[PDB]
RNA sequence: ACAGGGAUGGCUUGUGGCGGCCAAGCGUUCAUAGCGACGUCGCUUUGAUCCUUCGAUGUCGGCUCUUCCUAUCAUACCGAAGCAGAAUUCGGUAAGCGUUGGAUUGUUCACCCACUAAUAGGGAACGUGAGCUGGGUUUAGACCGUCGUGAGACAGGUUAGUUUUACCCUACUGAUGAACUCGUCGCAAUGGUAAUUCAGCUUAGUACGAGAGGAACCGCUGAUUCAGAUAAUUGGUU
RNA sequence: AACGCGGGGUUAAGGUGCCGGAGUGGACGCUCAUCAGACACCACAAAAGGCGUUAGUACAUCUUGACAGCAGGACGGUGGCCAUGGAAGUCGGAAUCCGCUAAGGACUGUGUAACAACUCACCUGCCGAAUGUACUAGCCCUGAAAAUGGAUGGCGCUCAAGC
């Protein structure tokens, strides 16, 4: 019989399954789609998370309440040391991806 | 041919002359042949021709058939 | 019950070139050429006579000789677009906002585009891009009227039928809301 | 305020389709014989209780949604009576409470009967039965419900004129230039033409004068004859110069 | 906007410059859509459609052969009977259904139970079909009242057709004269079909032959009250 | 209908035994009640049925029509 | 037009159904007992709650007898759970409170005691003409 | 079992059970109407008789009333009335007169006012309380023609403090 | 107490029955009977009254949680309506996404109240049936009512009262892993899949309207429900 | 179709596109299904609904020109009678005839406050040869369906591997 009162699902199915990552670094699963017209540029970098602090913002958003005030928001700090570039790798593409 | 178009069926009082037509206007000529001196033959091409109603009227001595 | 032998014709102009190869027609005319691929109708085309094209299906049912007409009805149809050319007059009408129409050639891609603002007093603008080989211009004898012209009719009134369907008023009483734009006359260039 | 805001009045078969359609797409259909017997019970009685109650909702939204002619000011009660002959109005409206009483006791009967049920079949012919007398008196409600349909939309468009205030009332024969003033006047769109009685009905306008809001009442024309031979048409000219507190503008053409 | 605003613009300022076009271009597809519905349309609605279908070729044909015909009361009233709505009117002593689906006392009587154990006790029986209990009827007590005729299922009147005046009129019940499948049901005054029962027939106007005034008869039950919520009879003349 | 792009539960033609069963043994009722109300049956019936006779289309109509008087011309003599 | 306001910002509720607030106008009621919140979702088994600006259903409790017997329409003035503005500031009243208005958000009483919120002050103008502390 | 449910042919069912005679049913009617209510009586067995032809008819403005509404109808359709194909000119007027018209319009006014006046006389509420419903329970009044179906006497208990307010019309 | 035996179904759905008449047609034309859709006609308060509630043998629930059906309440799009505008009504495609918080047990607990975009209906049990826990419900104690001379039974009413796994297999959720040397960087078959609804500013007091009233596309800003993270700050926790 | 254990031959019912032994066998047709059909007969379900597709039957029109169109006519008594504020074929009620006719209703619809205006029935001219109506028989679609994902046994099959 059926349910009396409706109430959506705990959770989402995107996210399945709920196990340990593969690997310790993330994977870019995904670059930008790739216009030969626009100039080269690297689409990607790395760093590391340092933790968490706090600012204070002069807000010119038209429209919004908080409108040429100051809001109080966090932020995260990433440490970024400049990578090295040491390689190359071309990639062709098949009817098997 | 089941694809047709459906003819309408006309709820009007005036039906369809047909053969009855041909033989009354036969009748009515052969009938006033002999009573006339003259027949005429005239012809009205590209003409709207209601005024030959007011043409029969002006000639009612006469008799007129545009079959 | 299949019928043996159906012919159809179509006579050619003097001033026509019609060149038929694999049911793909080509007819130039003194406007320009048009072309349409026939190959999804069975036919036998032939030259029966000097100027006459002739239409043939062999052993076909009902269905497939009257598929005969509607490809002689294409084929007449482009060789008046060659030969006069199609032009279709539309009206816009409004009551209390003026519309306001723009007509501009897109010089990258060679088609028109008509852009449509203050519609109903709307604050968006309605853009529409013409097929190819459509010239729309605006009408200085008569007011708020569009000229479409061409060679293809199809696409002169597909493209009267986009900036018919753009326009169109949603929520309100069409009794009441007459604003629009409507094809007015259907003719030939010639 | 005005009388837009009642719902459209269906007629008689729109009204048992629309009733029926409610109750086959609204709850289950599917019974089975191997249930028990208080299950079909349940399911024949709520299918006859939710009819009853679709159908007594749409009799009260006609009822309470028009005019009750005892609580209306006098020009109002007199004017609708000249327009749709309160009678006949109340003869309708009538009906349809009666028949609205009539498909309750119809469903407290079978449901009283659902109770004692001892099969699908008897269940089923119960709620069919139910059903049906319902349709029948429905269906014996043809004419009325034309008639307030009619007298529905001829009700939402009528003229707002508010009987306690200050009103200008121009009155007088056919042709002599009422709805010429009235459009010089204001701002309604009243016809102007050279036959007589262009004006069938009240129209009102608005005005202002020394920051105070006016109401300007154009009439049909009325002609010289007693009150007994006057047709509908004068007949509104003359409620509206009987009950009204105005400024009576009496036209004569020299 | 007041009185006919609709048709004064439509007078002042036109239609759409399409519309006559549009109506006439829906008139003409109108018959490859009501072929695509009746080769497409599925279920009840389907159904539903194939009768109204049904329904309008049956008055166009009525229509038709009127047309075609173009060119081409029953019993003697007098002068104030004229114009009114009269009915149509139309040894071996038979009744009209002589024989009926006879019942069982299994589906007639039910078991009621009784007791706070388990295991119950079963001596009542409620009586499943509408009967008729008569005037001055008071219950007997619960100890007693082995026989259960509920108040829901109790009937004092009855539909009931003269089959010579061809009216039917609503007739209080008098008793039940005879039950065809049992007397017990006859006793109990069960109401089924082919039942003979006895109705008032004041507001009928019967006089006898000497004048004295008829106002009770036999009707024979003609339907099957306990599927139908109503008693139906023929008055047995 | 969403029916392409979405379709329901299929309708299976797979048959059970069970219906199989009952609808066999539901046609042989059938059949033996069709017979019983055909014994018993009160509706009037021709002795001959309405012969169609010899279609329009034919050709040779005319001339069997010839033949039939002939032979109705020399049965009489005959008798 | 129902009765929640626009333009509000998200912040802490901490009068949920159920609560008895204090009332800050001269109305004659003395507290105010809270069945409904204004532009409360649907979400099972949550109570629904209102913050400050907030208009609620209430019911009298303490008060004059006249106004013991309706549902009225009041706006939060005051609350006592700490909430956050977007300047950062975490703030709290020390009772909760509301005023009685009507659907269209003008007071049934003449003056309000106490101090008002800001949030409150804001998105109901006449509360804002007759509030003699804006907090 | 199933038994045979037959009726066997019978002359009983084709003649008259009850009759009665002109002269008995005026002597009832003449009973009728000089009976009087004695609360010291209580009836015991009623008399089994034709009551349509024995008790008084209608009053004459409940008989004239009952039949208005499908007089006015049969008069004048609905069709004829209102719509378009209504063919109704002269309307109906409850005055002849402009005399008339102008007092029946004053007496209109003052009525109007009148029932105003008294409805006057006469933030949404809070829902009535549950608690007010009780003894009007369908269960309750199930119990109580339960008992009235099977009880020969019944007891109406009324309290000495309001007698009038407990008692059950 | 013992010995045993047990625990209607390609059903259903939206339009009553009885009686009469009409009736295209089916039949019949050595009999002019009999069937008969569509219909129709008879029975079943001038918007009233509120002083007529008509029987538990059949039992339902609540919590948590997942999924499906569409017979759609809301959201999206569309057709029609005196649909001016606004608000709607009827209908179509559509199950993507939602569909709530409470009061009332002197009771078929079903009806009220509010919020809301909306507070739609069902299945997977009830065509017997080990999750938890309230009622039909009923071992032994006890009392009142009815019946019986009585043991006792019941038209009944009340009170108190013993089943207490999982470590097994499968399934499910996670966690390792042999064989191919170890490692780093990758691809993507296949499986899952995600957002939702309201409001405010502008358009605009504009279109429309006699008046009262009164939109929408584009643009902009918040909030509801859901989801995934996080701890700078504020609370809680020691 | 009846039975000891074996070998060889031939069949029955059923089958021969692949699973699967045996034919993508032959002839003439029919049918395209938005979950066809292939083991149906029963029910849904009816004299049922289809501008699907073929085969027939009956009646009718037709070079004295049929069916479809296009160009034109569509008139006079007469604004027929009663009624209506108004009502002229076209809000209604009842009648519904004559003339001129080649033909044209005391009018089939749109329209007007009423007229006007347009349109239909019917007639003529242009054209050019076969058609129209209703029934019958086949095959196809609809003719009511719930709820885990599934079933002509499965793949799949469209001048079939369906009938
Ligand atoms: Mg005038």
């Amino acid at each position: 019989s059926h349910r009396k009162y409706e109430a959506p699902r705990h959770g989402s199915l995107a996210f399945l399954p709920r196990k340990r990552a593969a690997r310790h670094r993330g994977r870019v699963k995904s670059f930008p789609k790739d216009d030969p017209k626009k100039p080269v540029h690297l689409t990607a970098a790395m760093g590391y998370k340092a933790g968490m602090t706090t600012i204070v913002r002069d807000l010119d958003r038209p429209g919004a309440k908080a409108h040429k005030k100051e809001v109080v928001e966090a932020v995260t700090i990433i440490d970024c040391p400049p990578m090295v570039v040491v390689g190359l790798v071309g990639y062709i593409e098949t009817p098997r991806g | 041919p089941k694809s047709k178009r459906a003819r309408v069926y006309h709820l009007t009082q005036v039906n369809k002359k047909g053969r009855e037509a041909k033989e009354r206007l036969f009748s009515n000529i052969r009938e006033t042949i002999p009573k006339y001196q003259h027949c005429f033959v005239f012809s009205v091409d590209n003409m709207r021709n209601n005024y030959l109603k007011d043409v029969r009227h002006e000639l009612n001595d006469c008799r007129i058939f545009f079959g | 019950m299949r019928y043996i032998h159906s012919e159809e014709t179509i006579p050619v102009p003097e001033n026509v070139k019609v060149s038929i190869k694999s049911r793909l027609v080509t007819v130039e005319g003194p406007r320009g050429k048009l072309q349409k691929d026939l190959s999804h109708i069975a036919v036998n085309f032939s030259v029966v006579k000097k100027g006459v094209i002739g239409l043939e299906i062999h052993h076909g049912s009902r269905k497939d000789v009257a598929a005969l007409r509607t490809v002689r009805t294409i084929i007449n149809n482009m060789i008046i677009g060659v030969t006069k050319g199609f032009k279709y007059k539309m009206r816009y009408v409004y009551a209390h906002f003026p519309i306001n129409v723009n007509v501009e050639k897109n010089a990258e891609t060679g088609c028109y585009e008509v852009e449509i603002r203050n519609f109903i007093g709307e604050k968006i603008v309605r853009k529409v891009v013409m097929a190819p080989g459509v010239e729309v211009e605006i009408s200085k004898a008569q007011k708020d009227e569009l000229i479409l012209s061409g060679n293809s009719l199809e696409a002169v009134s597909q493209s009267a039928a986009d900036i018919q369907q753009i326009c169109k008023v949603r929520n309100k009483d069409i009794r009441k809301f007459l604003d629009g734009i409507y094809v007015s006359e259907k003719g030939n260039i010639v | 305020t005005g009388w837009k805001d009642i719902p459209p009045v269906p007629t008689a078969q729109e009204f048992i389709d629309i009733v029926l359609s409610r109750t086959q797409r609204r709850l289950p259909t599917q019974i089975r014989p191997g249930f028990k017997i208080s299950r079909i019970r349940a399911f024949y009685t709520r299918k006859v209780k939710f009819t009853q109650e679709t159908c007594s909702e749409k009799f009260g939204a006609i009822i309470s949604s028009f005019p009750v002619l005892s609580d209306q000011h006098p020009f109002h009660r007199d004017l609708m009576n000249i327009l749709y002959d309160a009678d006949h109005f109340k003869v309708a409206l009538g009906q349809i409470s009666t028949a609205k009483n009539l498909i309750e006791t119809i469903s407290r009967d079978y449901v009283r009967l659902l109770k004692y049920a001892q099969s699908l079949y008897q269940c089923k012919q119960l709620k069919r039965a139910a059903l049906g007398r319902m349709a029948t008196l429905i269906k014996r409600l043809k004419d009325p419900l034309i008639y307030l349909d009619q007298v529905r939309q001829h009700l939402a468009r009528l003229p707002d004129i508010n009987p306690t205030t200050r009103t200008l009332l121009v009155a007088g024969f056919p042709n002599v230039g009422k709805s010429s003033f009235v459009r010089s006047v204001t701002r309604a769109d009243t016809p102007v033409e050279p036959y007589a009685f262009t004006t069938k009905s009240l129209f009102v306008g608005h005005l202002d004068y020394k920051y105070l809001r006016y109401q300007v009442i154009d009439t049909p024309g009325i002609l010289d004859h007693p009150l007994e031979e006057m047709n509908t048409i004068e007949m509104q000219s003359v409620t509206a110069l009987a009950h009204l507190r105005a400024a009576v503008l009496y036209f004569m053409d020299i | 906007p007041q009185n006919e605003y609709i048709e004064r613009h439509r007078k002042l300022h036109g239609r759409r410059l399409d519309a006559e076009e549009r109506a006439r271009k829906k008139a003409a597809r109108e018959g490859h859509k009501n072929s695509e519905n009746a080769q497409n349309l599925r279920g009840l609605r389907a159904k539903l459609y194939a009768k109204q279908r049904h329904a309008q070729k049956i008055q166009m044909r009525k229509a038709i052969k009127q047309h075609e015909e173009r060119n081409v009361p029953s019993d003697p009233i007098p002068s104030y009977l004229l114009d009114r709505a009269n009915p149509t009117t139309a040894a071996r002593f038979s009744v009209p259904i002589p024989k009926v689906r006879g019942i069982s006392e299994e589906e007639m009587f039910k078991v009621v139970k009784t007791g706070k154990k388990t295991h119950k006790k079963g001596w009542k029986r409620i009586v499943t079909k509408p009967t008729f209990v008569g005037p001055d009827f008071t219950r007997r007590p619960v100890k007693y009242e082995r026989f259960i005729r509920p108040m829901g299922l109790r009937y004092k009147k009855a539909n009931v057709t003269h089959p010579t005046l061809n009216v039917t009129v609503q007739l209080p019940i008098l008793s039940v004269k005879k039950n065809p499948s049992n007397p017990l049901y006859t006793q109990l005054g069960v109401l089924t079909k082919g039942t003979i029962i006895e109705v008032n027939v004041s507001d009928l106007g019967i006089v006898t032959a000497s004048g004295k005034i008829a106002w009770g008869r036999y009707a024979q039950i003609t339907n099957n009250p306990e599927n139908d919520g109503c008693v139906n009879a023929v008055l047995l003349v | 209908a969403g029916t392409i792009n979405k379709p329901k539960k299929p309708t299976s033609k797979r048959k059970t035994t069970r219906l199989r069963a009952k609808i066999s043994k539901r046609a042989a009722e059938k059949k033996r009640k069709e017979r019983k109300l055909a014994r018993k049956n009160p509706e009037w019936r021709s002795k001959l049925k309405k012969d169609p006779g010899i279609p329009n289309l034919f050709p040779y109509k005319e001339r069997l029509l010839q033949q039939i008087e002939e032979e109705r011309i020399r049965r009489k003599e005959e008798l | 037009k129902r009765g929640a306001p626009g333009g509000k910002l998200k912040m802490t509720l901490g009068l949920p159904v159920g609560a008895i607030m204090n009332c800050a106008d001269n109305s004659g009621a003395r507290n105010l007992y809270i069945i409904a919140v204004k532009g409360a979702g649907a979400r099972l088994n949550r109570l629904p709650a209102g913050g400050v600006g907030d208009m609620v259903m209430a019911t009298v409790k303490k008060g004059k007898p006249e106004l013991r017997k309706k549902v009225h329409p009041a706006v939060i003035v005051r609350q006592a759970k700490p909430w956050k503005r977007f300047d950062g500031v975490f703030l709290y009243f020390e009772d909760n409170a509301g005023v009685i208005v009507n659907p269209k958000g003008e007071m049934k009483g003449s003056a309000i005691t106490g101090p008002v919120g800001k949030e409150a002050a804001e998105l109901w103008p006449r509360i804002a003409s007759n509030a003699g502390v804006v907090m | 079992e199933v038994p045979k449910a037959v009726i066997e042919p019978n002359r009983k069912w084709f003649t008259n059970t009850r009759v009665i005679s002109q002269d008995t049913l005026q002597s009832f009617r003449e009973a009728m109407a000089e009976k009087q209510k004695d609360p010291y009586t209580v009836l015991l067995k009623s008399n089994k008789l034709p009551m349509s032809l024995i008790r008084d008819g209608p009053k004459l403005e409940d008989g004239l009333k009952k039949h208005q509404a499908k007089m006015t109808i049969e008069r004048e359709p609905f069709s004829e009335t209102f719509g378009p194909k209504a063919q109704r000119k002269r309307p109906k007027l409850s005055f002849n007169t402009v005399d008339e018209l102008a007092g029946y319009s004053e007496q209109s006014l003052d009525s109007y006012h009148a029932r105003l006046e008294e409805k006057k006389l006469l933030s949404v509420a809070t829902a009535k309380e549950a608690i007010f419903n009780k003894g009007t329970s369908k269960r309750i009044w199930n119990e109580l023609y339960k008992v009235i179906d099977s009880s020969d006497v019944i007891l109406h208990v009324l309290d000495a403090r309001d007698p009038l307010g407990t008692r059950c019309r």
